[PDB]
């Protein structure tokens, strides 16, 4: 009956059975990754069917199977929403994880606690369909909490480094902030709308307030590492080169853009929160792509690329193109996961080198990575045909072709002009020049599992976006007609940022030095905002912690009032009542004094 | 000459930028040596105790001791009565709790108002 | 890290130490081979220049000025090798740093497999428990009165003697356990 | 195995008790120097500096080697908020004020570039959309029975 | 409701009769057989309550608590078996029968038809806490919190047995039920004042409010893991509960009374949460988020609103389980390391894996992590009191995130990073630690399949 709902649950149920044989006996022996790496396989090649169900009828399905606890007039069930969203973001999700948990078979080859990394693995990917799936806010914030929780684990994968626990830690305190946000609007949907479900929400919301939809903002700006909340994404490289590729780049950190998606008929009827949207997207792919063009990390500059890619696609949101913006996240995910592994390649092969110092000549000395990183930065960058003209092209001509920001609009193309310099920067600086790297040579590749890996996301990154583009149904209104200038913006920004940052890279050979100037300071220190604001409130907040909080009122003002005043007071009564030297003169003369008050005052 | 780096608190003075590092005299030399004979004690006592086989547990610190007591138990004993204990703790302890009563008693009153008149648009409010 | 340190650093450690952070931060600035090279050697040069120079006064005068312009131009990204105290990978095993008494807590069960390893751990149990009681005196007697002025120890002087406090040094887990 | 006169004890006055404690802390008398004598309870507890952890040496031989720290030397008031996982006082190559105001400068400098970018809009020369059947009014909201004032889109 | 009680009582003579090395055996097995007829009571109506008798009822809010009050006493038992073996056989069945005295004394003040049987019960539990913590105390500090414990908790409760007398006097009955149905405004008088204050006082004492909190970390430092259990697991609840069976007599005077207490307990939480971030115990980190905990639980029962009361419920249950998960895994700590600090014994994981994973289970739960119970009562609680005030959820927000903090930090700190080079006396975890941590873990995951089984009676 209507395989669709049976199938759409059948791959997230078969997504959960090595969490189950993790007791076995299997988890104990060194088939386990190629254990869920097949279960990976086949839950995608499983989920492939209902995408070509929806594409065919568009088909869609609300599965609400479970109820759980009901409070008076409000009911809480196990629902799932299988909207084109759903059935769309999830085998790109699932290719993904395929693609990484292929590449860290490789990886993680010399790494004891492999079984549980594949374990760790398939628990954030289990959490983060939870969180896609999800048809009302509590099951969604279950799965938010659970990617983030997962986050943390992973990042501190290494738990004798302090570094890896820090950074861990701030990815906790900006998650939490943007948790903020998420519980506000829970509290006020359920408030005002009676029901955490999203049917009931989308009905009696016909002009929906500011205030949920700005604690929505902030939890998007949380998750997305938005301007506010940014510094925790590029410290989050901290964790091992698959969790980076996963997590960090291509799945976890659009929670954010797909909860403000899966809100647009709210949206979309609001004017001020779009305007906030569209203002933090482009400030935010400004501010990192400005610091990408100048970091030496590589991962620190492709973890870079994708804020910038997730400012641009916040900046999609606000100019009332949610699917556009969608298609942006599932093209992403294939030519970003693809570059990262392109450059854990690198890093391995160097000997987990990740300065760009370091590298030299790598593109005859290593071929196959080198096509890789050549086609991901295409892609990137929006070639056309590529999967990347297909989503940014759409970008730029709609974000060009609408009543928006002046200012956001500039920022958007500069962001463009930045993107392309970074890749630039990073082709030029890791693959033509003479190698740098020490003398003892061990650079390989002949390895299936990272080959095939690769070129599984190569002919994604190639063919996807045009195959989904012209399978998906249409979905807005197009610029079908635009200036000849205004057509070619994007191509003729693109190309200047190329030649331009090829241009000024191509002058560091000529034997002349300089100091540098303020401009690169401040790009390169990430405009001083890790710094500043990771050491002015903290101190403030700790220092208070202990000052004021701690010894101030807890251990002295408070004791001082109730219970050392008591204690004084009564030690005071105490030695004056029984200071008596034992005199029956002073005794008797007392009595007489008592006596005659007692005659004068009670009668 | 270049531009002068400043210090600040949570920015504290190189270690190759001190002037007092360049300004050496023997009574200097002879307070690093003292301090230093002073640590090498400590580590010699330290790794006496810690070498040892017949040794099973853990080493006391008085250090952590001493530390662990003074934050803890070693406050009100010492305490005295201050115009600046007084005043920071008048508010620190106060100010925050009328702040907020005054902020949530304005938001209600004007709550009660708007719903006194009536308009306040509760449709769909069954929860609370 | 392995010899103690001194109660000061002379003049010359110190412009050693600042032509060593210079040389690396130029380094870090010049990214081509030839370009370092070049910029290295014009370095060398400008800093041999005051090498004779007898004054003390004038010696305190160099190396702190040039300190200064090492801050200014201090390219704050340097690079910094991976292992080492601000690499990517500084602390990356100390997760997998295992001590080795906690192997006098296994089942019977688990010692049943390598039993010739816990033979020569009997044996290194054996020559520590002799070692120490040595060194103990050892220790005492070489040590000056008032207490040890600097953390150095002395080696072994005797034929069957040891390296005194020993135990710690030799059996550390490893730089790479698994 | 600690003493009764091996804590922490009043503020001291004289120059014989301050040569006690600093003995007792193990440090010279010289570098000892108590908080200023004021009602907060630091009592005779030394005052160290305020630097962090994170700048220490780390080549040095420390018995934690996380923590930085040795045995018997005496802990800094504030250790447990500087523990290298926390706020660190490490000297940065550009001034603390620079940077300040530099971070500064950028953020209101975008603040009030995109007031301005809202104040003026940019958009296209061409008129607002038209739809067909009273501007979408029975399927955008409902209510037939009103039946609103009807529009009529101009043919150009 | 004498079904539970007789056999609560006849744990006594067995333990007392018992084998010298057969207490501990006996004692557990008969006691989780206890729990077992406990869970009966769980099977409550939509209807006013389960009442036995004239003495003793039941209700969806009393069964939960009496049901997490039978549970304990195993896994106190089991706790208290390791650092009591070197003491003599009368001394350890004192200790077990000052546990099984405790047990019977919250039994029967949960049910407690009557209000001043409810007060005898509710100060009688007071004595073997007491007892318990002065006597087996390793501290020479324990005299002092024994008298912080007795004489802040009588100090708040003095008042009330006048109101209660007073109470009787003028409506001439202090049952429940009688209560209910004939509950009748209070005017807004002096004397109304100043009886409300009575009234709610004493339960404030104990939550503990911010004002008169310091008692507690006194307390649950000095006193031994089962006394450090029942305090943050169980005595705790005993103002709640109070608070939520006395605040019906107390309206319409509450709306304008509770504001102090609203603010005290807004402003609490953040500064115990805080204070939390910089310390240097294990117990007195814990002792301090269970007054944040509790605080919030005030605020819950001030608002009084139907979400309120299921919230506070919820979070009552799982705070208790929760805390006395933390007590025991920092007693764990404590019994091979006696020092009792965090910042010594450090990089525990790599050592102990199993306690690893429990204490990130623990700190995880205290996190308020979804779908757990934690967080189904602060979402409640969080959302009556935005629909109280839109306002509150900034306090609620910081709260949260200040929460988060501390506990990963309590997770970090001891856990994390590369252990003390000098310790060598940390043997494998035991069977019974494990099984300890187990007993108080699952339990919660089992709750939050169904949560309306602690959602109290408001559901
Ligand atoms: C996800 C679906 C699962 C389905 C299969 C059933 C799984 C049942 C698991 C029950 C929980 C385990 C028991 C608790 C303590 C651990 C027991 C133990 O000793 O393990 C040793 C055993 C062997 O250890 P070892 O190798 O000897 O020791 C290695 C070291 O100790 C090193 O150890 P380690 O580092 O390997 O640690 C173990 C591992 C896992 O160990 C744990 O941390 C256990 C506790 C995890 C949750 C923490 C509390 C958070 C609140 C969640 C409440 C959920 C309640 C649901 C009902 C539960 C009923 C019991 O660490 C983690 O993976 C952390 C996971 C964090 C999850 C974050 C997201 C949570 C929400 C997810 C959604 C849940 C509801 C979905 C509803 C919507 C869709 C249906 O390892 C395991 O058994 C691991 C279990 C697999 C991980 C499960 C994580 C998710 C569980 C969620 C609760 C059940 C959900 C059911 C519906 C799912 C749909
Ligand atoms: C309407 C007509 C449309 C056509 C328009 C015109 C077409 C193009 C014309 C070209 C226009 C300029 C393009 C060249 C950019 C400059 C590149 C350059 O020479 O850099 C070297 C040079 C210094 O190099 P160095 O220190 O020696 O570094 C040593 C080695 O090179 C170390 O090198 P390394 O190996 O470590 O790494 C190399 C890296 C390191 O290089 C860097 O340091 C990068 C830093 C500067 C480049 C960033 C330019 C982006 C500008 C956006 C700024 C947004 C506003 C920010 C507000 C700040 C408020 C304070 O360089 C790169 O990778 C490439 C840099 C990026 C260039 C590629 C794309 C830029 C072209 C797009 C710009 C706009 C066109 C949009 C297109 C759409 C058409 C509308 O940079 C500069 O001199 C800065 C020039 C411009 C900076 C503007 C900011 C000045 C702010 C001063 C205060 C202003 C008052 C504020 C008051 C506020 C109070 C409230
Ligand atoms: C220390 C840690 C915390 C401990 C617990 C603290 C919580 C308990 C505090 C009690 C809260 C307030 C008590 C009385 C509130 C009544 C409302 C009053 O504040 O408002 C005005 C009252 O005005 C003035 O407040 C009059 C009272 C002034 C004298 C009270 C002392 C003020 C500060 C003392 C605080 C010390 C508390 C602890 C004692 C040990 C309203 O004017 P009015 O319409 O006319 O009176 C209405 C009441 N009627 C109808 C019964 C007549
Ligand atoms: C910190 C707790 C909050 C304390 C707030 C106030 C503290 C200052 C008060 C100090 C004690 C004052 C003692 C005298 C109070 C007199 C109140 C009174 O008599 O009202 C009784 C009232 C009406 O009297 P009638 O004459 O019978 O009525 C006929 C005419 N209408 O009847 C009652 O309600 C009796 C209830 C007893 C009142 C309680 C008295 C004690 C104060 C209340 C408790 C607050 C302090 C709690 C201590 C906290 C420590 C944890
Ligand atoms: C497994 C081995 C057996 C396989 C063969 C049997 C296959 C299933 C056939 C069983 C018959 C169906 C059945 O289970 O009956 C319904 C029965 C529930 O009873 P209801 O009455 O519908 O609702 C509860 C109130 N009465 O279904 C079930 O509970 C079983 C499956 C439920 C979903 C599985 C649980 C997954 C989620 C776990 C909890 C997660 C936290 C809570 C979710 C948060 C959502 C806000
Ligand atoms: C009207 C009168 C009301 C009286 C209320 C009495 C409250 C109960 C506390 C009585 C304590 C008075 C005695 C006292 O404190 O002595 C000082 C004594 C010295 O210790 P000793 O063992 O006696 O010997 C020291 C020298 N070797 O100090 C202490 O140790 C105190 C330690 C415990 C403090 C207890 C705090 C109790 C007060 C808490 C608040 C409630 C107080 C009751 C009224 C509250 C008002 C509503
Ligand atoms: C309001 C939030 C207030 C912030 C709470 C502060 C809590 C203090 C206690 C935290 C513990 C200390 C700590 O975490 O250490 C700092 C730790 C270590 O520093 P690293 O940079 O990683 O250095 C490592 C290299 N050696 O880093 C941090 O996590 C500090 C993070 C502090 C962030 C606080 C500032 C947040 C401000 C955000 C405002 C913008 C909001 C967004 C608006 C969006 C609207 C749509």
């Amino acid at each position: 009956m209507n395989p669709f709902a049976s199938l759409t649950l059948t791959t997230l149920t078969i997504l959960t059975i090595p969490i189950m044989m993790s007791n076995s006996n299997i988890y104990k022996t060194n088939l386990y990754p190629n254990y869920v790496k097949t279960t990976v396989s086949y839950a995608f090649t499983l989920s492939l069917v209902p995408l070509l169900m929806f594409m065919h009828t568009g088909q869609e399905m609300i599965i609400s199977n479970w109820h759980w606890m009901t409070l008076q007039t409000v009911e809480l069930s196990l629902s799932f929403k299988m909207d084109y969203f759903s059935v769309m973001f999830i085998p790109v999700a699932l290719f993904v994880t395929w693609s990484i948990m292929e590449f860290s078979m490789w990886y993680m080859h010399s790494d004891p606690f492999i079984n549980r990394f594949f374990k760790y693995l398939l628990l954030f990917l289990i959490t983060m369909m939870i969180l896609v799936t999800a048809n009302n806010l509590f099951q969604l914030f279950i799965g938010w909490e659970g990617v983030g929780i997962m986050s943390f684990l992973l990042i501190g994968w290494w738990h004798g480094r302090t570094d890896a626990n820090t950074a861990a830690l701030q990815a906790i305190l900006y998650n939490r902030i943007g948790d903020i946000g998420f519980v506000l609007s829970m509290a006020w949907f359920l408030t005002h709308s009676n029901a955490w479900d999203l049917q009931q929400i989308f009905m009696l919301n016909n002009e929906c307030p500011n205030m949920p939809l700005i604690g929505l903002l902030l939890a998007a700006a949380g998750k997305s590492a938005q301007f506010g909340l940014h510094p925790w994404l590029p410290s989050a490289m901290e964790g091992p080169t698959p969790v980076s590729a996963l997590l960090h780049s291509s799945t976890m950190v659009v929670a954010g853009v797909f909860l403000l998606i899966r809100f647009y008929p709210l949206m979309e009827t609001n004017k001020l929160v779009q305007t906030m949207t569209l203002c933090l997207g482009a400030i935010t792919t400004l501010f990192t792509a400005l610091c990408a063009i100048t970091q030496n990390d590589i991962k620190k500059i492709v973890a870079f690329s994708t804020s910038s890619q997730l400012g641009l696609m916040m900046v999609t949101i606000g100019i009332n193109q949610p699917h556009l913006a969608f298609l942006h996240i599932c093209m992403h995910a294939f030519f970003k996961a693809m570059l990262f592994m392109c450059s854990g390649s690198i890093i391995h092969s160097l000997n987990d080198e990740q300065d760009i110092r370091k590298m030299g000549g790598l593109y005859k000395a290593m071929p196959f990575t080198t096509t890789a990183l050549i086609i991901g930065s295409l892609a990137l960058t929006g070639m056309p045909y590529l999967t990347g003209f297909y989503s940014k092209d759409l970008i730029i001509e709609a974000v060009n072709m609408s009543y928006t920001n002046a200012w956001a609009l500039l920022m958007t193309l500069i962001a463009t002009s930045l993107t392309a310099a970074y890749s630039t920067r990073i082709i030029f600086f890791a693959f033509l020049g003479k190698p740098r790297f020490p003398p003892l040579v061990l650079i390989n590749e002949n390895n299936p599992l990272l080959i095939n890996s690769i070129k599984r996301l190569l002919i994604g990154s190639i063919f996807a976006g045009f195959i989904i583009s012209n399978n998906i149904p249409p979905m807005t209104v197009p610029n079908t007609t635009m200036p000849l200038y205004m057509k070619m913006t994007a191509l003729i920004v693109t190309i200047m940022g190329f030649m331009l940052a090829l241009e000024l890279n191509n002058t560091t050979y000529y034997l002349k030095f300089k100091y540098p100037s303020q401009t690169y300071k401040f790009s390169n220190m990430l405009g001083y905002y890790p710094s500043i604001m990771h050491r002015l409130p903290t101190y403030h907040n700790l220092s208070m912690s202990q000052k004021s909080a701690s010894s101030l009122l807890d251990l002295i003002w408070l004791e001082t009032i109730l219970p050392k005043t008591t204690s004084f007071i009564q030690m005071k009564m105490s030695i004056m009542v029984s200071n008596q030297k034992g005199l029956i003169k002073l005794y008797f003369l007392s009595f007489l004094i008592t006596i005659m008050i007692s005659m004068t005052l009670f009668n | 000459s270049f531009p002068k780096y400043k210090p600040s608190r949570l920015a504290t003075l190189p270690a190759t930028l001190d002037p007092a590092e360049y300004d050496i005299s023997p009574e200097t030399r002879k307070a690093q040596a003292e301090r230093l004979a002073i640590r090498s004690r400590l580590k010699r006592e330290y790794l006496l105790q810690y070498n040892d086989p017949n040794r099973l547990g853990v080493i006391e610190d008085p250090a952590l001791i001493r530390w662990t007591y003074a934050r803890s138990a070693n406050i009100y004993p010492n305490f005295r009565p201050t115009p600046k204990t007084s005043l920071l703790g008048a508010l620190f302890g106060i100010g925050p709790l009328f702040f907020w009563y005054y902020v949530f008693k304005t938001d209600r009153d004007k709550k009660e108002k708007l719903i006194q008149e009536g308009k306040l648009d509760q449709t769909f409010n069954i929860s609370y | 890290a392995f010899s103690a340190p001194a109660a000061y650093l002379t003049h010359q450690q110190k412009v050693l130490r600042l032509y060593k952070r210079a040389l690396r931060h130029l380094e870090s600035w010049c990214v081509h081979r030839d370009k370092y090279r070049y910029f290295a050697c014009l370095m060398r040069a400008r800093f041999d220049e005051h090498k004779n120079e007898k004054d003390m006064v004038k010696a305190t005068q160099l190396l702190r000025q040039a300190e200064e312009e090492f801050w200014y131009g201090q390219h704050p990204q340097p690079y910094i090798f991976p292992e080492s105290p601000g690499g990517t990978s500084y602390e990356r095993y100390e997760c997998y740093k295992v001590p080795e008494w906690c192997l006098d807590d296994w089942h019977p069960s688990e010692k049943a497999m390598y039993p010739d390893y816990f033979a020569k751990r009997e044996q290194w149990k054996r020559l520590r428990r002799e070692s120490w009681e040595r060194e103990v005196k050892q220790l005492q007697e070489e040590t000056p009165p008032g207490g040890p002025r600097t953390e150095a120890l002395p080696p072994a002087r005797k034929e069957g003697d040891l390296p005194p406090l020993w135990w710690h040094i030799v059996t550390r887990p490893r730089e790479r356990p698994m | 195995h600690v003493t009764k006169d091996m804590f922490p004890g009043p503020y001291p006055k004289t120059p014989e008790e301050r040569a006690a404690a600093a003995k007792k802390y193990n440090m010279r008398v010289e570098d000892y120097e108590p908080y200023p004598d004021d009602g907060m309870g630091y009592g005779d507890y030394p005052k160290l500096p305020d630097r962090s952890q994170q700048e220490r040496d780390p080549w040095y031989d420390w018995d934690h080697p996380d923590l930085r720290l040795n045995w018997g030397e005496p802990i800094h008031w504030d250790l447990d908020m500087y523990i290298r996982n926390r706020v660190d006082t490490s000297p940065t190559p550009v001034s603390w004020n620079t940077m300040c105001k530099h971070l500064f400068g950028f953020v209101a400098f975008m603040l009030f570039m995109f007031w301005v970018g809202e104040i003026y809009p940019s958009y296209q020369p061409v008129g607002p959309k038209q739809y067909p059947y009273n501007d979408l009014y029975l399927e955008r909201g409902g209510d037939p029975t009103k039946e609103p004032e009807p529009v009529v889109h101009y043919e150009i | 409701m004498l079904k539970i009680i007789i056999p609560t009582t006849m744990l006594l003579p067995m333990t007392w009769m018992s084998k010298h090395n057969m207490i501990w055996i006996n004692a557990t097995v008969h006691s989780l057989l206890i729990s077992l007829i406990s869970l009966s009571l769980l099977n409550q109506l939509g209807e006013n309550s389960l009442n036995f008798s004239l003495t003793f009822f039941s209700d969806s809010l009393s069964a939960p608590l009496l049901v997490l009050t039978t549970w304990l006493l195993p896994l106190m038992l089991m706790a208290s078996q390791s650092h009591l073996s070197k003491e003599t056989t009368t001394r350890k069945k004192l200790y077990i029968t000052m546990l099984i005295l405790l047990q019977l004394f919250l039994i029967m003040t949960f049910t407690a038809t009557e209000l001043i049987l409810f007060y005898i019960l509710f100060e009688a539990t007071l004595v073997p806490t007491l007892i318990i913590i002065t006597r087996w105390g390793n501290q020479t500090e324990r005299l002092n919190a024994g008298l912080y414990f007795l004489f802040y908790t009588l100090a708040g409760s003095l008042p009330l047995l006048v109101a209660l007398v007073y109470i009787q006097n003028t409506t001439g009955s202090l049952n429940f039920l009688i209560i209910h149905y004939w509950s009748h405004p209070l005017s807004n008088s002096w004397s109304n004042i100043f009886m409300w204050l009575a009234c709610i006082m004493a339960f404030m004492v104990k939550m503990p409010l911010y004002g008169l909190h310091l008692w507690l970390p006194k307390a649950h430092v000095e006193a031994p893991i089962a006394g450090s259990m029942v305090l943050a697991a169980v005595l705790l609840k005993l103002g709640g509960y109070g608070m939520m069976r006395i605040t019906t007599i107390l309206n319409p005077l509450t709306n304008y009374m509770a504001y102090p207490f609203l603010m005290l307990s807004m402003w609490g939480m953040i500064m115990t949460s805080s204070i939390c971030l910089r310390q240097t115990d294990l117990k007195s980190l814990i002792a301090y988020s269970s007054v944040s905990h509790m605080a919030l639980v005030i605020v819950a029962i001030m608002i009084q609103t139907p979400w309120s009361f299921m919230g506070a419920t919820a979070l009552m249950i799982a705070h208790g389980l929760t805390s006395s998960m933390l007590f025991c895994l920092a007693n764990t700590n404590y019994e091979r390391v006696h020092s009792r600090t965090m910042i010594l014994a450090r990089g525990l994981q790599t050592l102990l894996p199993l306690m690893a994973t429990w204490w990130l289970v623990a700190s995880l739960t205290n996190l308020a992590l979804p779908p757990s119970i934690n967080l189904i009562g602060e979402l409640f609680i969080i959302t009556a009191s935005f629909s109280w005030s839109n306002i509150t959820i900034i306090l609620m927000g910081m709260n949260m995130m200040i929460t988060a903090l501390y506990s990963l930090y309590m997770l970090i700190t001891t856990q994390r990073g590369k252990y003390t080079h000098h310790i060598n006396n940390i043997k494998p975890s035991f069977t019974r630690e494990n099984a300890l941590m187990a007993l108080h873990i699952l339990p919660l995951l089992l709750l939050t399949l169904n949560p309306k089984m602690i959602l109290g009676p408001l559901y």
